[PDB]
Order: structure tokens, then sequence, then C-alpha cells
């Protein structure tokens, strides 16, 4: 996260940690959506351009975290994965279209001060809250910078923006299955995600029930935090049926 | 059925230092 | 060199 803050102690307790064994290392961020399943983007597990294709043996995911680094002890829990679900439609060749997976955890993580489940929208949260100008909240332990590390979780608030100046901003074709997000060049504040906050989620708090809802999924940039550019979101609601029919089945 | 509900924010009644700013954009 | 060791378990 550029231009973040410090996360405070249980902001975000949906937020996961996708972790490689093999080099000990942060993959990508993730969410969690019940004590069984866990959201992330498609390209955190997948991205041949990049000979990219992990097995749900080479990963955990860990969750309840504060710091990046620290085995946080008694308060964190470390799952395996029982299976990956990739969206059979997601579009690496291109522009990310559908950059969507759950991961299916083996046993059901336990509940508490740090670890708690996101609401994902129904299609009236949707079309209440994805309007132009209206801020989410995007969280992760990526790059402070395009071209530093943090110590713990940074959050940053971050408007829609509308769909023309998102196309308008990009040579990449954007999708139904995208937004974006973030200020304009000269508005006076700024900030984006960046390179390990993929995957990881973009919330909203809805004014009618006072709960928080994972509207998208930190997908790609041009680059982190550039003036001119935005960042583009997986559009959770679109994407919905697919999540539904995944979790139904299996 | 509790998703999205805090246990250190909501379930307290307490808000956290940003979160305003989401609601005061929702015009 | 950077992350703090997991329990043995997890691996
Ligand atoms: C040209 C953009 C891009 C692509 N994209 C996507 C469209 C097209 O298919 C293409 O080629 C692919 C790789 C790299 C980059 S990049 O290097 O210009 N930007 C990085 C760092 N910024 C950010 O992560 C963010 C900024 C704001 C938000 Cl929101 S995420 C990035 O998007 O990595 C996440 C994606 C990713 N990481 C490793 C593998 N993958 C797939
Ligand atoms: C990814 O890995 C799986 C298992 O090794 C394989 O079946 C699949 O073809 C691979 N996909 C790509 C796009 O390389």
């Amino acid at each position: 996260i550029v231009e973040g803050s410090d996360a405070e102690i249980g902001m975000s307790p949906w937020q996961v940690m996708l972790f490689r064994k093999s080099p000990q290392e942060l993959l990508c961020g993730a969410s969690l959506i019940s004590d069984r399943w866990v959201l992330t983007a498609a390209h955190c597990l997948l991205y041949p351009p990049w000979d990219k294709n992990f097995t749900e043996n080479d990963l955990l995911v860990r969750i309840g975290k504060h710091s990046r680094t620290r085995y946080e002890r008694n308060i964190e829990k470390i799952s395996m994965l029982e299976k990956i679900y990739i969206h059979p439609r997601y579009n690496w060749r291109e522009n990310l279209d559908r950059d969507i997976a759950l991961m299916k955890l083996k046993k059901p993580v336990a509940f508490s001060d740090y670890i708690h489940p996101v609401c994902l929208p129904d299609r009236e949260t949707a079309a209440s809250l994805l309007q132009a100008g209206y801020k989410g909240r995007v969280t992760g332990w990526g790059n402070l910078k395009e071209t530093g590390q943090p110590s713990v979780l940074q959050v940053v608030n971050l408007p829609i923006v509308e769909r023309p100046v998102c196309k308008d901003s990009t040579r990449i074709r954007i999708t139904d299955n995208m937004f974006c997000a973030g200020y304009k060049p000269d508005e006076g504040k700024r900030g984006d995600a960046c390179e390990g906050d993929s995957g990881g989620p973009f919330v909203m708090k809805s004014p009618f029930n006072n709960r928080w809802y994972q509207m998208g999924i930190v997908s790609w940039g041009e680059g982190c935090d550039r003036d001119g550019k935005y960042g583009f979101y997986t559009h959770v609601f679109r994407l919905k049926k697919w999540i539904q029919k995944v979790i139904d089945q299996f | 059925a509790d998703c999205g509900l805090r246990p250190l924010f909501e379930k307290k009644s307490l808000e956290d230092k940003t979160e305003r700013e989401l609601l005061e954009s929702y015009i | 060199g950077d992350f703090e060791e997991i329990p043995e378990e997890y691996l």
C-alpha cells in the first residue's frame, strides 16, 4: 500500500496472508468469507506468463495477522489448503478479466477478536454502494512504493472512479468484471495498492446495516500510485454466481 | 449471519480512525 | 533473512 497508514488492531479481521512455504515469503493478500473459505485473485495462484502455477501443497493461509514478518503466537492461525478453485473464464492472456479464486481450508478456523469473516454483497448493496466518488478501503502488506516493506498491515481509503475515466487512463481493455479506484492527479490526496497487495479486499461499510462488504479484489495497476493511473479491482458481485456455485457444490 | 461485524469495533460500538471518511463519501 | 520461522507442524 502506497500513502496508507498502519492498520489498527482487529481493523480488518478478514485479511488473509497467502504465504509460500518454499522460499518462505508473502505471495498475496486474500480474505476470509466463512470458517472454511478464503477469497483471492486467480493471478496469485496462476499466471503462466511469469511461470506461476501453485498447487495446494505449495501454500499456507495466515489469518488474524498484523505484523508482516513476525509469527504472531496466540493471535494468528495458520491453515493448510484442501483445494484451489480458479474461475474457468479467468483471462490471464489479456487483461486479468474474472481475476478471482477460492481456497477451501483443510479445517475450519476458530473466530476470535482478530479473525472474523467479511460479507459478500447482494445485488441491492452492490447497486447502492458501487458509485463513482464512494470510498472503499484497501489493506495489505505489499510494497510502500513502486520502486520499502511495511512492519505492519497498511490501510488506505480510495474513491471509486467513473468508468470512462478508468478506460481513458489505460491502453488495457477494461471489462464489466472490473472497477477502478483512486484519486485524480491534483486532488491533494493520493494512495494505491502495490506489489504484494493483490488478492486482498476492497471493502465498504454499508450505511444501511453497519456491516463491511467486500466489493472488490485487488487485481492490477500500471505501477503503483502513478498520477493519472488507477487501481483495478475484480467486481465481486458480478462473479457471485460462480462463488455460490463453488461453495454450494464443494 | 454474523459477517462483516468486527469484534473490536462494531461488536463494541467503537469506530476506527477513518471509517467516517467512507460514510461521508456515501452522499 | 526476512520472515520469522513458523512452527514445524504447519510445514
Ligand atoms: C501492466 C500491469 C501489470 C500486469 N497486467 C495486468 C493487466 C495486464 O494483464 C497486465 O499485463 C501484470 C503484471 C504486472 C503489472 S505491473 O507490474 O505494471 N503492476 C503490478 C504492481 N501493481 C499492483 O499490484 C497494483 C496497483 C494497483 C492495484 Cl489495485 S494492484 C501489478 O499489477 O501486479 C499485480 C498483478 C500481477 N503481479 C504479478 C503477476 N500479476 C498478474
Ligand atoms: C497448472 O497446473 C496444473 C497442475 O499441474 C495443470 O493441470 C494445468 O494445466 C496448469 N495450467 C497452466 C495454465 O499451465
